[PDB]
């Protein structure tokens, strides 16, 4: 991980499974190599493929000589060897939720928008409800995924059909009832919705 | 190949300003009447900017350190400077992604090169064309291909006062290379003018290299000349 560094905050996800039958050979594998010399850590989401002898100081090395080693550790995986030995073949699938043109899609299929109020909007990920109108706004190509005046899902294309179309939320609020007294009159209450007729 | 021209000037690392520069569109997200706040890498509103002005005698294109995100002034109505090498080392043992265009097509690659001392096209000053590639030779242990869309370009030298001007911001983030594209039309002899442009994301590069250090590549008219098409540099800052 100081010659592979995985940054704390990024996510991805680590795959590894061994490869005892495959990659371990009682004669060894010398081809998987492994680098031990670096100047300080190394960038995350980076690597540096360069054979360079260094000198702990700093200086342009010849090797065999002294503090100029090779940067590398070259392990022949055997098949003989211990479980904390083994060869494993890792994979790290890193991702990218930043909302370009969307991707790398799921096996869901797409239905089509409504104008209709309160549908579990689904566009690339982004779930919730509201009422779906179509607006006029701008949308430059390089940004698929409008906010609000403070952060919220406001404004999406639609990434099949390439529109422009705002979300207004559910039509939410308090609900209060209007009773005369029920020792007064029982009589049945009237009541708000706090939206609209 | 390692072809270096007789007259060659240094660099006097002429100072201007970064005066309303720098400025991109910082994601992808439509923001419509807001005073958004960001802390991203940026370029600083009136920075120390070094300039490059590429006259006849004097030719400007040193291995400059890229440290941590630059950004990247072109005054170019001649379309002189296509071409970048972002390198750890600029060496053969060091890996180096070239950004360069041959003039109807942007090449983006990435590979360990053993970088020519002094690299341009072989191209006349009154005709403008472009017929011989000395920026690369050989591409050994070779990781990253890219070939962009097709575009025309105007290579011979243009007069009077500038009729484009091409503005860039590259960020070395997170193993990536995220490149900002700027094309305004100005009028100006050879300075830097004080405008604000916004800049768009174009390229969202899979790299991941120590970017430390970084060379332009000029198309030289070619015992050589070229036209006044100065450009400029300007680190970012978080």
């Amino acid at each position: 991980d100081y010659n592979y560094k995985l940054p704390d905050d990024f996510m991805g996800c680590v795959l590894a499974w061994n490869t005892r039958n495959i990659d371990a050979t009682s004669t060894g594998n010398y081809n998987y190599k492994y680098r031990y010399l670096r100047h300080g850590k190394l960038r995350p989401f980076e690597r540096d493929i360069s054979n360079v002898p260094f000198s702990p100081d700093g200086k342009p090395c010849t090797p065999p000589a002294l503090n100029c080693y090779w940067p590398l550790n070259d392990y022949g995986f055997y098949t003989t060897t211990g479980i904390g030995y083994q060869p494993y073949r890792v994979v790290v699938l890193s991702f990218e939720l930043l909302n370009a043109p969307a991707t790398v899609c799921g096996p869901k299929l797409s239905t089509d928008l409504i104008k209709n109020q309160c549908v579990n909007f689904n566009f690339n990920g982004l779930t919730g409800t509201g009422v779906l109108t179509p607006s006029s706004k701008r949308f430059q190509p390089f940004q698929q995924f409008g906010r609000d005046v403070s952060d919220f899902t406001d404004s999406v294309r639609d990434p099949k059909t390439s529109e422009i179309l705002d979300i207004s939320p559910c039509s939410f609020g308090g609900v209060s009832v209007i009773t005369p007294g029920t020792n007064a009159s029982s009589e049945v209450a009237v009541l708000y919705q706090d939206v609209n007729c | 190949r390692c072809t270096t021209f007789d007259d060659v000037q240094a660099p006097n690392y002429t100072q201007h300003t970064s005066s309303m520069r720098g400025v991109y569109y910082p994601d992808e997200i439509f923001r419509s009447d807001t005073l958004y706040l960001t802390q991203d890498l940026f370029l600083p509103f009136y920075s120390n900017v070094t300039g490059f002005h590429t006259i006849n005698h004097t030719f400007d294109n040193p291995v400059i350190p890229f440290k941590d995100g630059i950004y990247f002034a072109a005054t170019e109505k001649s379309n002189v400077v296509r071409g970048w090498v972002f390198g750890s080392t600029m060496n053969n043992k060091s890996q180096s992604v070239i950004i360069i265009n041959n003039s109807t097509n942007v090449v983006i690659r990435a590979c360990n090169f053993e970088l020519c001392d002094n690299p341009f096209f072989a191209v006349s000053k009154p005709m403008g064309t472009q017929t011989h590639t000395m920026i690369f030779d050989n591409a050994f242990n070779c990781t990253f291909e890219y070939i962009s869309d097709a575009f025309s370009l105007d290579v011979s030298e243009k007069s009077g006062n500038f009729k484009h001007l091409r503005e860039f911001v590259f960020k070395n983030k997170d193993g990536f290379l995220y490149v900002y594209k700027g094309y305004q039309p100005i009028d100006v002899v050879r300075d830097l003018p004080s405008g604000f442009n916004t800049l768009k994301p174009i390229f969202k590069l899979p790299l991941g290299i120590n970017i430390t250090n970084f060379r332009a590549i000029l198309t030289a008219f070619s015992t050589w000349g070229t036209s006044a098409a100065a450009y400029f540099v300007g680190y970012l800052k978080p």
